[PDB]
């Protein structure tokens, strides 16, 4: 079987994506950020406190004909940036893009924080990262990939994000279409959870590849590309009005000026971030600076390879048993 | 922005 689905961004700055996906019976859509940093599929429900709920569409488990409660079931999350939900389980149908996995684990939230209340386009995320991270309790539930792995004509699938556009996630085949030149892949760690990876080094415009180890994370759930402090002062260093500010939080540049492009390596192979997708958009409505999409990831405390670096190109997340991850050039 | 399981 096969999957596809459109995603589209939420925000005229490509904050994140939604991919519209069908659960229970009759199919009750709501819209989803398809995360592969996390491993839960989570969603808005009857059940979620009402002061709590603001513009989403909310999953009633009470009318979908196929859900069942997952009994004694818990789970509770929290995220990078601070936001975190708690709920309970039911399991479910859920299609997305026609392809049906029917037992699915669909996290309802009884609570959620405010930056997901605040945020009117986002009904759940759909976890894509190993299933050792989902937080059910007490018995860990799989991921849609991975329940749908068993009926895929092949165990992948690929993301293919646009440019202030929409773009694809396409499950169980890779449309040879959508890319050019070849698919490099580069092997993948999962001892800590993670589509994990290590990207063999970098350059700033048209000067020199570095060869670097940098560790990270191919995450299509975090807005922006997060690299060691000294990669990025190497690459602000190249645009002359950028500085470090600590009001914003990060590297900001004059809106006027041209950025250069930033290459990452993978395996013998490059991809290249065009200079418009690093300029993140204006720090307010008007203003005369702009953000920076490459950001030090000292914070953090681990690289993640976020939307502005994997929507130049088409991605492949390869889940067989020993996983991989495919680049290759769009 | 957003950073999704840290």
């Amino acid at each position: 079987s096969t999957g596809s689905a459109t995603t589209t961004p939420i925000d005229s700055l490509d904050d994140a994506y939604i991919t519209p996906v069908q659960i229970g019976t009759p199919a009750q859509t709501l819209n989803l950020d398809f995360d592969t940093g996390s491993s839960d599929l989570w969603v808005f429900s009857s059940e979620t406190t009402a002061s709590e709920v603001d513009g989403q569409t909310i999953y009633t488990p009470s009318k979908s004909t196929t859900a069942k409660l997952l009994s004694g079931a818990t789970w509770s999350i929290s995220y990078g940036d601070g936001s975190s939900s708690s709920g309970d389980v039911y399991t479910d149908t859920v299609s997305v893009g026609g392809l049906t996995v029917t037992g699915q684990a669909v996290e309802s939230a009884k609570k959620v924080s405010s930056s997901f209340t605040e945020d009117s386009t986002i009904d759940g995320l759909l976890g894509l990262a190993f299933s050792t991270l989902n937080t059910v309790s007490p018995t860990q539930q799989k991921t849609f990939f991975d329940n749908a792995k068993a009926s895929l004509d092949s165990p992948v699938f690929t993301a293919d994000l646009g440019y202030h556009a929409p773009g694809t996630y396409n499950f169980g085949f890779i449309d040879t279409t959508a890319y050019t030149g070849s698919i490099t892949y580069t092997a993948v760690s999962t001892k800590q959870g993670f589509w994990e990876w290590t990207s063999t080094g970098y350059a700033v415009g048209s000067g020199t590849f570095k060869s670097t180890s940098i560790d990270g994370i191919a995450d299509t759930g975090t807005t922006l590309l997060y690299l060691p402090a000294t990669v990025v002062s190497a690459y602000w260093a190249q645009v002359s009005g950028a500085k470090s500010s600590s009001s914003v939080g990060g590297y900001v540049f004059p809106c006027s000026a041209t950025l250069p492009s930033f290459t990452f390596g993978v395996g013998s192979a490059r991809i290249v971030i065009p200079g418009d997708y690093i300029d993140f958009g204006p720090i307010s409505t008007g203003s005369s600076s702009c953000f920076g999409g490459i950001q030090s990831s000292a914070g953090i405390g681990i690289n993640i390879f976020g939307d502005v670096a994997l929507k130049a190109a088409f991605v492949v997340f390869n889940g067989a048993t020993t996983p991989t991850l495919g680049f290759a050039s769009k | 922005x957003v950073v999704x399981a840290x």
